């Protein structure tokens, strides 16, 4: 099919803004690891 | 080691935003991008004001990446490096959801 974006000639110019496939991307969500508790290393001090 | 320090972390190539050639720098907190073969900078964006980051999947004839700032901003970043395009892609989209949650200034 077509480009949903680009109707006719408006940026053929400098090719920036005219068309471009935004409209169509796996949206991808900030991501955090799966942690309970802040100390893995910390309790591993052994003594002081 | 994300000491407010200008350490790049991932060095990406030929990435064009609306076509306009560039290269995409993600350092400790803030993604920057810059055309290919200039010094000066032009995009640069701080993972505490991005909330996410969307990819442009196969099918195109440009795979790309968008960020989507919980400010209400978008920037749209086209892999045009033939080398790795696909890969950077994935690779630029995991670090940044990764520090995304990391930097997350949106709790105010």
């Amino acid at each position: 099919a077509h480009h949903l974006k680009r109707g006719a000639t408006m940026n053929e110019d400098s090719n920036e803004e005219e068309e471009e496939s935004e409209n169509d991307w796996e949206e991808v969500e900030e991501l955090s690891e799966p942690v309970l508790g802040d100390v893995r290393e910390s309790t591993a001090f052994s003594r002081s | 080691m994300a000491t407010s320090s200008e350490e790049v972390l991932l060095i990406v190539k030929k990435v064009r935003q609306k076509k306009q050639d560039g290269a995409l720098y993600l350092m400790a907190e803030r993604i920057a991008w810059a055309p290919e073969g200039k010094d000066r900078f032009t995009i640069s964006h701080m993972y505490a004001d991005i909330k996410c980051q969307k990819i442009s999947p196969e099918g195109k004839a440009k795979i790309q990446l968008q960020l989507v700032l919980h400010a209400g901003d978008t920037t749209n970043f086209h892999f045009s490096n033939e080398s790795t395009a696909v890969k950077e892609r994935d690779a630029v989209k995991d670090l940044l959801q990764q520090l995304l949650p990391k930097f997350k200034r949106k709790a105010n």
